[PDB]
């Protein structure tokens, strides 16, 4: 299995005025590398495209957004003097030739710019065991996982049954809800369901885990609040089946 | 002249099995190519079709798109829609020295629920959590889930899970709160729910 477009880092939290440098490696054989900013309000917007170490095309961003490409076709972009509205998914695309060949995108760098790192919180995670009425009426059993109170929205939720990742019987909300819809710094909540047969739930040897990866502060970020520093971490909750 | 790319509809939500039409329009006809992409939530984009400025259409499986360059139009046809088609669909054009993306069509393809069994269940209390949780489940895809009147009651939208080895799909919405005057009997009161919805005793 060949590598697709790769981007590093995956997630960043910065305060206003700071700077970031992002990297992208194209698919092997692709020489055109393009950067785009995706925001809720403006959608995808073109930054610039590089080929053979030189910028070939550019969008309409101000000069604090910059880029470069190395001889192996890897590209970096940099943003200086960061502001809240620079929060975005920074997407890289590679192509053999952007004029006549498809764009292949990476999965982006998610950047959140905040006023203050004391706005950052990890999720609390809980599993809720199935209703006995559901079990008797349907012979199925739905577990719910809630990930709540987090900021920013830098989470990945997954389910694991006896140590193996499951997708069958799962549905996770496509986006989180703001707990305080009116506020720019609102914390978020996310729900997911895992449904199994009643027979499978009734076996006490079956182990269920809801895993939430949260991408938070760096070891180099200062922290002087009483609460635990909200570093990158996994927060999990679990249940076992039960006969009765 | 200034390129503007428009896509309609902004959002489309249809029953599986129906054909779909996605429209794109561009004001500047001097383009090198037009591309269609899909994007899932929390992911990057996937190229579906690339139509060169000299070509009138491209086809891949159930997808066919036309290009009418002089008219400034492309239409993407998706035959026989499937739940796995649900995504945002983006139109982009490559101009002489610029690249422009439309704002997207957000497509939701709903399952046909074979045997609706609408119910609201109370899930067990968590000894680590102080929230109470209610599950509205097994309703047909015509049901719309509304937000609560109450700002401290949280309600998701319908989410479809697929139990593939059982040939079974189901819709559900989750409601929760940590207020004390909250119960599952009342949780979905701001939604129009089926009259036959099962509310088990506690």
């Amino acid at each position: 299995m060949k590598a697709g477009v790769t981007q590093t880092p995956r997630y960043l939290i910065k305060t206003r005025g700071q700077q970031v440098t992002l990297s992208c490696s194209p698919i092997s054989g692709h020489r055109s590398v393009s950067w785009y900013q995706q925001t809720p309000g403006q959608g995808l917007q073109f930054l610039f495209e590089y080929f053979s170490e030189t910028q070939r095309n550019k969008g309409n961003f101000p000069g604090r957004f910059s880029g470069r490409q190395f001889s192996n076709s890897r590209s970096e972009m940099n943003v200086s003097t960061l502001e809240l509205g620079d929060s975005a998914l920074y997407l890289c695309a590679s192509s053999f030739d952007s004029g006549n060949s498809p764009l292949h995108f990476g999965n982006g760098t998610r950047l959140t710019v905040t006023e203050d790192l004391n706005k950052v919180f990890p999720p609390e995670v809980a599993v809720f065991e199935p209703s006995e009425a559901e079990i008797s009426h349907t012979q199925k059993a739905t577990l719910v996982c809630l990930a709540t109170g987090f900021f920013p929205d830098h989470v990945e939720l997954s389910w694991w049954v006896n140590g193996k990742e499951v997708h069958s019987g799962v549905c996770t909300d496509p986006q989180p809800l703001k707990e305080q819809p009116a506020l720019n710094d609102s914390r978020y909540s996310l729900s997911s369901r895992l449904r199994v047969s009643a027979t499978f739930w009734q076996n006490p040897r079956n182990h269920f885990r809801c895993q939430v990866q949260f991408y938070g502060l760096s070891e180099n970020d200062e922290w002087t609040q009483d609460r635990a520093k909200p570093v990158t971490q996994i927060v999990s909750a679990e249940a076992w089946g039960r006969a009765d | 002249m200034k390129q503007e790319v428009t896509q309609i509809p902004a959002a489309l939500s249809v029953p599986e099995g129906e054909n779909l039409v996605l429209n794109c329009s561009f004001t500047d006809s001097a383009i090198y190519n037009l591309q269609w992409f899909r994007q899932d939530p929390g992911k990057g984009l996937t190229s579906l079709l690339l139509i060169q400025s000299s070509q009138r259409e491209q086809t891949s499986g159930r997808l066919n798109a036309s290009l009418d360059k002089s008219s400034g139009r492309s239409t993407l046809y998706i035959a026989a829609s499937q739940p796995g088609d649900s995504a945002t669909y983006l139109c982009a054009v490559t101009n002489f020295n610029k690249f422009y993306f439309g704002s997207g069509t957000k497509l939701n393809v709903k399952p046909n629920i074979q045997n609706p069994d609408p119910a609201v269940y109370q899930l067990r209390d968590s000894k680590s959590s102080d929230k109470s949780v209610c599950l509205f489940t097994d309703f047909d895809s015509q049901t719309n889930v509304s937000q609560s009147k109450d700002s401290d009651v949280y309600i998701t939208d319908k989410c479809v899970l697929d139990m593939r080895s059982m040939d079974f799909k189901s819709n559900s919405a989750v409601a929760w709160s940590n207020k004390s005057d909250f119960a599952c009997a009342n949780a979905f009161n701001n939604s129009i729910i089926p009259e036959d919805t099962f509310f088990p005793s506690p």
